[PDB]
């Protein structure tokens, strides 16, 4: 498993560039941002729930504890 | 004439290692805590050494010892809370590389998985012992109440008890074999992570994407080489904040106390790494069901390769398994959550639907999940 | 039972310090109302050069100590002035003793309370200041007082920082909160005397990665731009 | 499909390195010692453990917890005294192999050879900070004299002096260190070990007559490694008559009594396996010349492969030289008896002639020699 | 100078396989109660090591209870003082090093837990030290308060002739001569030293046996092994 | 390194007994102590001349020294 002999291509052209030639940071605010929220939008709707369910839990959780550590039936 | 990197053994060793290893391009952030890990571990091999230099394992002076260190050493303050803060963040990196296993179906990689295992189970009693050297109240009590589960296993449960106490309680012995045994073994997580390593290089990393990226190999040294040097030196930012801002934030302050078998703390608790497996702990009212709960939270993970059932490896084009898998990592912050609190109500019933639904999860709904999402994509 | 309440330290900034006049203030406190009972026994004089006291106070506060140390020639204990070495002396030779001083409790080794209690020196600051009346309906074996912010509501302590108690050395007057803090910040330096030299490191340390991560990312970027700018092209025949 | 033992990527190494290995049809039992050092390693390790389980390395309590080890814990004896003689025999074995490998011309394997030196010299400290540990009277003293040496280093001597002291005299923070460096070494020695055994296994062995035996090698499995079990009962012998009938025979009663720095022993002899150096520092009269006559008593291994002139790779076929290689180990007996003793007048200049014969052999007799057989067989 | 050594006694557990007579150390352990512990100390040696060797449980906890040895602070702030039990280690004399140094002439009687593992020559010297005493040969003047005695290096040892004859009365009923109660007394300083003497020497006996059986067989089995390379019988047969 | 690029050999016949026919100890002593005691000779006159000088060295250093430690006529 080294360099040589991994697997077979053919009819691929790869061009490149020399790094001290093009910029290193290339629209870095301009395409940064909207791709970021792109991102955002793609995985939010499958990360959000599960740990807003935990912030219902949590806050319910901590109020009962508080809740049940009082006094009334006496 | 021949290119030393390429001829000399231990140069051969090193270039096969991280010099030009053909790498996958696409590797993403989450790849970088596999160096971090070492990293951590060179750190918490390092700092330790030098923490096991003005450290006298007795039970007389441990405490006493571990001022000294803290207070009339030049920079010592910085050793020791470097060692607590990186046992942390070393956790932290522990568990964002299960994650990253779990996720982009690294398990696939047998050897390497039960290596992992292996090294997860031997850390963590690594921690637990050097948690318990320095010898605080919380430390203590922590170790009588951790040793003492194993006497829920039939016949030879009681037996190793004392063996391992080294007397009737946790006391003179424990402690200096303690520290012994917390001074040998991360040389063994050493051992076991080269071994990792080895077993990790005869297929190559895993890409995101989860296909084969024999096509598209680059070489390790011009272009990772940089990626985990930034990610260390990040990783030193957060560690940095931790040692030098605020240092026990990380750590019961009743630690701060010598130890006493005479007055148990009033809060009782393992480390913020531990409290998961406590939730679970004393989420089984059965003592023995309590320890095999325990053993069974870890060891799951070695069932996690034959459970999988989709035809992509990749999370990446998993959705509903996406939404099941931040679920888990909810339902284990849960599970830290309710260890933190005591065992009252209503956190009692939470804990148990927290494990209830932790094994749950990673026994039934992602095996499912992955059969309804093939029978979704015509296969 | 209630949690401490966020006092507004001078030294609760992330890069804020302690103030050492404030310090030295609490250090007279320590010594003339907690030595009599409490015992502080991690630190020694040797600290209290350079960080509240000069060499020269230092030492005369120490020999002003007497301290037993040595056998003579003779086998027998003799003391002695305390020098620059002695640490701050203990005043009950057995734990035990304490208790049975008081009503059978042990002042605590005050030395770490500040990193010992959930709360840091707002708890001991409100235990000291927030003492009250035991509400109606509540009994208390004599001997007992009554100090909410205690866990379990009821503290061996007889009040102990009553006005009036002690002559600061600078003149501020010794009124119940000016004490209480004094002694609460000293007792916070007592805890961890490297807050200072800390909050040192931490201030060269932001800026040093906060120069480090944008260097390190540029070299990283640059490194990386051959493949951040790759144009593959297919040309199947 | 294929043999687990050349299939599986851990078992390759191992295979390829004790089951297939290619060994030499020839070779004699000196080469036994070889596997004798190595797993004496590991009885130091698997001793050096169990004392570390029982040991607070603190100057008022060290003594109290040796013999506590010796006398209360089940066996303790045993597993003290089975280490220091096993570190002894150690060294016995460490000497007949530089023995070996001078002789049948093993430093032709340079690689081999420098690691070979980098390991006695880590081996050398381990011993010497482990006879610190005990702090007993020797311990002590012998400690302030070995560390006082460095005081001949110019400049920096007595900074550095201070700096491995750990403060202003052998004490707490010297014997605290002294633990812990203790426990590293034997570690970084087992992985140099590993990189002895990966530099020999590419140039195979060399047999006792010297000549290529790449024609004449065996498997490794049924042969030597029975042989090896051989010579490993036989070191066993050995080191169970040195422990069971006649623990301190090989050490100096001294020791047990309490390190009291106030009182000089009458003798401050160091262990038995470095009296050899410690006499070449008693034969300079020059501090620095002392330091530096006895770092090149062990460094003149370096310089044997290039010193190496005949024609011949062993010493088989090299009588004359045999007879100066007897005179060297001869020379070598007698300084360790010189150290044994006082600086008196008999054995200030025997020592004197000792150290410098020692090193005539080696850099001038030896050489001049083997050109003379050379130019005896017409070449 | 010069350094008389000690001539090699013929003790009883000087033998191969031969460990201590144990009457003996009972009666060594009596003369150390009576004698040498009236200044000396065995700090590392208790109560309990004694049970087996020479006295049954009972006797040990009598004699425990004996002496009487300091406990920790009691419920009112201060020593309480208690007769010791089987746990207690050998009362020490004197308080201090600084006391047992000023009580005696200005000398230190050293601690006996490991005197014949440190003193070179074993328990030969002691032996001979307390009954070499002698007087001063002519040319000597020690000062007073010092004793001469060959065998201490610098033959001006600090201690009162120990043992005299009929100096304590043995319960057993042997006769007080002062070479028998020097022999007792070392034998019982070497088990003090050694207390594993009895074991290690059983041990060590299996070892003889199992290794003279191993050794055969294992070298049976490696000329077993190997006799495919011992009797290879090559040939050559170029063209 | 591993068996088959070791070497070139030819017309080099080996034969051999398998070791459940050959006793392990073929006339022990009758033939090895012809052969201890010719590999003695051989290298005796080698390996003993200086180990006796040391011999004789360090016997004449204890004496030596005793005498000096000896006293002396005045
Ligand atoms: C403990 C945790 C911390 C320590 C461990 C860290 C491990 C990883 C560090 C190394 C690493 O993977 O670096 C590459 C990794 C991803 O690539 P990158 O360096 O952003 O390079 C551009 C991307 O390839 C392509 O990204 P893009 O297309 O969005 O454009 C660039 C940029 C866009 O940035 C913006 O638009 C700026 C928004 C403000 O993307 C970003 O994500 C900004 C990163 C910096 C903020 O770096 C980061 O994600 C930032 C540093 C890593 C930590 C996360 C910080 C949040
Ligand atoms: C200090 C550290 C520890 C040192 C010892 C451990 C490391 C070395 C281990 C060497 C080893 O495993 O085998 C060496 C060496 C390898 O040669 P070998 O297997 O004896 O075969 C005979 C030679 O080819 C040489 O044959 P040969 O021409 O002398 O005549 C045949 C045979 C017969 O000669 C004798 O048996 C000598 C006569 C007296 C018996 O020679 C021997 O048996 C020589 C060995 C001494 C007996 O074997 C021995 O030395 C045998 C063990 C000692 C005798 C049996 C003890 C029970
Ligand atoms: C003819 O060559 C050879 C031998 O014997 C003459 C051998 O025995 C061996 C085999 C030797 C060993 C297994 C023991 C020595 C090896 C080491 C100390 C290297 C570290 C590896 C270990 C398994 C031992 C330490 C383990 C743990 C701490 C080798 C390689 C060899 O080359
Ligand atoms: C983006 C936010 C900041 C991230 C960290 C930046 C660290 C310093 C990076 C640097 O050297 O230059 C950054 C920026 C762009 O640099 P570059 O992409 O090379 O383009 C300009 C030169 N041709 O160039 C500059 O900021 C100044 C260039 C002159
Ligand atoms: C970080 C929080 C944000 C996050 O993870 O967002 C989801 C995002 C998805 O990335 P990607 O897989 O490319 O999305 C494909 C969409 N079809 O990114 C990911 O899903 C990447 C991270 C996957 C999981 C990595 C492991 C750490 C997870 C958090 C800690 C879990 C600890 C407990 C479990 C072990
Ligand atoms: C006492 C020390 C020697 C013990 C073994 C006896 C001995 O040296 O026997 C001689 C033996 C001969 O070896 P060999 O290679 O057969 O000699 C051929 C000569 N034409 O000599 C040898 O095999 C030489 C072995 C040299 C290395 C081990 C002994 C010296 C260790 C020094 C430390
Ligand atoms: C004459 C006795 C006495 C005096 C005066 C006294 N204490 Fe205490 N203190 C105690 C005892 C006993 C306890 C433990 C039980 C109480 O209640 C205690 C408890 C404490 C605690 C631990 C509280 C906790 O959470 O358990 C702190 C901090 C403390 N004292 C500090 C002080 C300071 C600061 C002063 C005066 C400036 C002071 N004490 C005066 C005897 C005293
Ligand atoms: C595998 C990596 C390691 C981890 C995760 C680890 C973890 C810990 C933890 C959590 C503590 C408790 C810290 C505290 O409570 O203050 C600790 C203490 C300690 N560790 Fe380690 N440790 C590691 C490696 C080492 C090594 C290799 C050594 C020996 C060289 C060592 C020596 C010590 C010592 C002496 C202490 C006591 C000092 C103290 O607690 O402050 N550790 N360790
Ligand atoms: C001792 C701590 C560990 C160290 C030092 C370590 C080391 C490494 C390193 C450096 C990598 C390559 C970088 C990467 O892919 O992340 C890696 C990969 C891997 N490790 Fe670990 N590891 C450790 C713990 C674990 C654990 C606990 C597991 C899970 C049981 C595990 C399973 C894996 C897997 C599956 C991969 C392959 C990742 C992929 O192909 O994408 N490791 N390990
Ligand atoms: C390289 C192999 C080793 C050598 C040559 C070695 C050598 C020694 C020696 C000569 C002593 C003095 C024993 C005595 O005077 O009674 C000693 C003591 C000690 N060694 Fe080691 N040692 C080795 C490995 C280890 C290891 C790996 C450990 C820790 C796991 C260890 C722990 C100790 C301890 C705790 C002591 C003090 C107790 C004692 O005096 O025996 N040793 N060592
Ligand atoms: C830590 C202690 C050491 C270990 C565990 C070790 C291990 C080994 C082993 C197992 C062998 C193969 C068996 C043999 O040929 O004897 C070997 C060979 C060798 N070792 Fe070492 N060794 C050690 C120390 C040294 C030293 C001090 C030197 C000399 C500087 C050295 C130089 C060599 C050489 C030259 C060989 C090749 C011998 C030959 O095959 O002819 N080693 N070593």
């Amino acid at each position: 498993r080294e360099f040589g002999h991994l697997t077979r291509m053919r009819h691929v052209i790869t061009y490149s560039l020399s790094p001290f030639e093009q910029r290193a940071f290339p629209h870095y605010f301009t395409k940064g941002i909207p791709n970021v929220l792109r991102r955002t939008r793609a995985c939010i709707l499958r990360v959000a729930p599960p740990f807003v369910v935990f912030y219902l839990v949590y806050t319910w959780g901590t109020q009962e504890f508080e809740k049940s550590k009082r006094k009334n039936p006496a | 004439m021949t290119n030393i990197r390429k001829s000399h053994p231990l140069m051969k060793i090193i270039n096969n290692a991280f010099i030009d290893l053909p790498a996958p391009s696409n590797i993403s952030s989450w790849w970088n805590f596999g160096s971090l890990l070492g990293i951590c571990l060179i750190l918490q091999i390092l700092t330790g050494l030098f923490l096991a230099m003005h450290y006298t394992s007795d039970t007389t002076t441990a405490f006493s010892s571990v001022t000294h260190i803290c207070r009339d050493v030049n920079y010592g303050w910085v050793i020791r809370y470097l060692h607590a803060n990186g046992a942390s963040m070393f956790f932290i990196c522990l568990f964002i590389h299960v994650g990253r296993g779990l996720y982009y179906g690294s398990y696939m990689f047998l050897e390497t998985w039960n290596i992992g295992v292996v090294l997860l189970f031997t850390v963590m009693a690594t921690a637990f012992m050097g948690y318990v050297l320095p010898w605080g109240q919380m430390s203590f009590w922590g170790a009588t109440v951790i040793t003492n589960l194993l006497s829920a296993i039939p016949y030879i449960g009681t037996d190793l008890v004392e063996w391992i106490w080294g007397g009737f309680s946790v006391d003179k012995a424990t402690l200096t074999r303690f520290f012994a045994f917390h001074f040998i073994l991360p040389f063994i997580i050493t051992a076991l992570a080269a071994v990792h390593l080895l077993f990790l290089h005869e297929t190559g990393s895993n890409n995101p994407t989860g296909i084969s990226s024999d096509m598209d190999k680059i070489p390790f040294h011009p272009y990772y080489t940089i990626k985990d040097i930034l990610g260390a030196l990040f990783m030193m930012l957060i560690l940095l904040i931790l040692v030098l801002f605020s240092p026990d934030l990380l750590g019961d302050p009743d630690n701060y106390t010598p130890a006493n078998p005479l007055n148990t703390p009033p809060h009782i608790k393992p480390e913020w790494y531990f409290l998961f497996a406590y939730a679970i702990l004393r989420s089984i009212p059965n003592k023995l069901g309590g320890v095999l709960a325990l053993v069974a939270s870890i060891l799951i993970l070695i069932l996690m390769p034959m459970l999988h059932t989709s035809k992509q490896r990749s999370m990446m084009f998993r959705p509903l398994s996406q939404c099941l898998f931040w679920m888990l990592v909810a339902d284990l912050i849960t599970l830290t959550w309710i260890g933190g609190q005591p065992v009252e109500h209503p956190f009692i019933i939470i804990g148990q639907l927290a494990s209830i639904l932790y094994f749950l999860i990673i026994l039934v709904l992602m095996p499912i999940t992955s059969i309804i999402e093939n029978n979704l994509l015509k296969w | 039972e209630l949690h401490a309440p966020s006092y507004p330290w001078s030294h609760r900034g992330l890069l804020s310090s302690l103030d050492h006049t404030s310090i030295r203030r609490g250090f007279q406190v320590y010594k003339q109302v907690c030595s009599s009972c409490h015992s502080m026994d991690y630190v020694a004089y040797r600290h209290l050069v350079g960080v509240c006291y000069t060499e020269e106070e230092a030492k005369a506060l120490a020999e002003e100590v007497e301290v037993q140390d040595g056998p003579n020639e003779d086998g027998e204990m003799f003391m002695r002035p305390g020098k620059l070495s002695d640490y701050f002396p203990k005043p009950y030779p057995n734990p035990e003793a304490a208790r049975a001083a008081n009503n059978g409790a042990l002042p605590p080794d005050l030395s770490y309370i500040v990193r010992a209690r959930h709360g840091g020196e707002d708890y001991v600051f409100s235990l000291l200041t927030g003492y009250c009346e035991p509400p109606t309906g509540v009994s208390l074996r004599e001997g007992l007082y009554f100090n909410p912010y205690f866990p379990g509501q009821a503290i061996a302590m007889a009040p102990p920082i009553y006005n009036e108690v002690l002559e600061f050395d600078d003149g501020t007057p010794a009124t119940m909160s000016q004490v209480a803090k004094d002694v609460c910040t000293f007792l916070r330096w007592a805890s961890e005397p490297e807050h200072d030299h800390r909050k040192r490191m931490g201030l060269k340390m932001l800026m040093m990665m906060g120069l480090l991560l944008p260097l390190v990312y540029a070299m990283k970027r640059h490194k990386w731009s051959v493949l951040k700018s790759r144009k593959l092209a297919y040309r199947p025949p």
